[PDB]
């Protein structure tokens, strides 16, 4: 069973925008559904739960009035249609499914969030580069090579090394925000040394609000 | 609304040891409470439903009591996996609400950083932007004193460090430190290097370059 969402990203205060969960593995009929938020360094905060017809929705205080949940069961799909949204609304938001249709929770099945970021500035792809390791007389016999992600906006950025082989040792580091109001964060691996030689390394970057992807090869020297 | 308020806040405990985290409601909500982990950056998991209800699938391990205004949580032998964020919830009264959270730290033994330090890549150089960049890889406990020093001059504001959460099998941070210079004041200097102080080292441990 799975709760795959839709429709994060960036929307200017004031704006409008709508999210979507679809249902995998299970009737959506059966169950009332809910949307759940966290907002940077935050913890949980419900926002509304729809019964089984359209017309049980129940919603939190800051929301109603601008906020609308619905469902179309014949497409297994829910949905939330925010409206005046401010940066208060800025918040990774989670669709969750009750345990049963007459009442609300337990939520034992939850999406995997999706980030909508309320803000007026524009949107900018990273630029990617090698963090090379080094390849001396020397050197250790466990090499770190990575890739930093500079100057984006806004969040998220994923990355992948050798298009998902490589996870052993990868660790990518939360973003910083820098003084120019763009994000930064670098992806790093230890590897053996003997394999430096031997073994391409690519790290894989996608910034989905810039739809830039970007393959970059780190290669000592 | 109903008031949810956990404690401790934080909860640093090792492997095998007993944690019980409280959950106190400002009105009763019955055994209308349900209990979550929010692991780094996963979807929140079910854990215990009607307060004492353990879900399918989860390790007998976890536990809830309680019932009125008072709950408990309990993890009777933590392992490395069980770091995250837990949460309880009401479904007595709209609005439905959470607590605010504790997150448990899993304390592992001492592990010294592996230090590496990285030079601007010439791509960046065109750019007219240089970063310098040191890890400090899998070690514990979290605390690190990292110093850059150009030209064996102390850097201070011009960095920034970023650390990433518990690793889930073997407990260790990472940690990086960018010093961000313009190209002129990179191409000014010569020796870069990073200083580490860390109770897993019996002394400061340095990593330098020659720009060139």
């Amino acid at each position: 069973v799975q709760l795959l969402e839709s429709g994060g990203g960036l929307v200017q205060p004031g704006g409008s925008l709508r999210l979507s969960c679809e249902a995998s593995g299970f009737p959506l009929r059966d169950y009332a559904m809910s949307w759940v938020r966290q907002a940077p360094g935050r913890g949980l905060q419900w926002v509304s739960t729809i019964g089984g017809n359209d017309n049980a929705a129940n919603y939190a205080d800051s929301v109603k009035g601008r906020f609308t949940v619905s469902r179309d069961n014949s497409k297994s799909t829910i949905y939330l249609q925010m409206n005046s949204l401010r940066a208060e609304d800025t918040a990774l938001y989670f669709c969750a499914k009750s345990v049963r249709l007459s009442r609300p929770s337990p939520f034992d099945l939850w999406g995997q969030g999706s980030l909508v970021t309320v803000s007026s500035a524009s949107t900018k792809g990273p630029s990617v580069f090698p963090l090379a390791p080094s390849s001396k007389s020397t050197s250790g016999g466990t090499a770190a090579l990575g890739c930093l992600v500079k100057d984006y906006f806004p969040e998220p950025v994923t990355v992948s090394w050798n298009s998902g082989a490589l996870t052993s040792g990868v660790h990518t580091f939360p973003a910083v925000l820098q003084s120019s109001g763009l994000y930064s964060l670098s992806s790093v691996v230890t590897v053996p040394s003997s394999s430096l030689g031997t073994q391409t390394y690519i790290c894989n970057v996608n910034h989905k609000p810039s739809n830039t992807k970007v393959d970059k090869r780190v290669e000592p020297k | 609304e109903i008031v949810l308020t956990q404690s401790p806040a934080t909860l640093s405990l090792s492997p095998g040891e007993r944690a019980t985290l409280s959950c106190r409601a400002s009105q009763s909500v019955s055994t209308y409470l349900a209990w979550y982990q929010h692991q780094p950056g996963q979807a929140p998991r079910l854990l215990i439903y009607e307060a004492s209800n353990r879900a399918t699938g989860i390790p007998a391990r976890f536990s809830g009591s309680g019932s009125g205004t008072e709950f408990t949580l309990t993890i009777s032998s933590l392992e490395p996996e069980d770091v995250a964020v837990y949460y309880c919830q009401q479904r007595a009264s709209w609005p439905l609400t959470f607590g605010g959270g504790t997150k448990v730290e899993i304390k592992r033994t001492v592990a010294a950083p592996s230090v590496f330090i990285f030079p601007p890549s010439d791509e960046q150089l065109k750019s007219g932007t240089a970063s310098v960049v040191c890890l400090l890889n899998n070690f514990y406990p979290r605390e690190a004193k990292v110093q850059w020093k150009v030209d064996n001059a102390l850097q201070s504001g011009n960095s920034q460090e970023s650390v990433t959460e518990q690793d889930s099998k073997d407990s260790t941070y990472s940690l990086s430190s960018t010093l961000t210079l313009s190209k002129a004041d990179y191409e000014k200097h010569k020796v870069y290097a990073c200083e580490v102080t860390h109770q897993g080292l019996s002394s400061p441990v340095t990593k330098s370059f020659n720009r060139g």
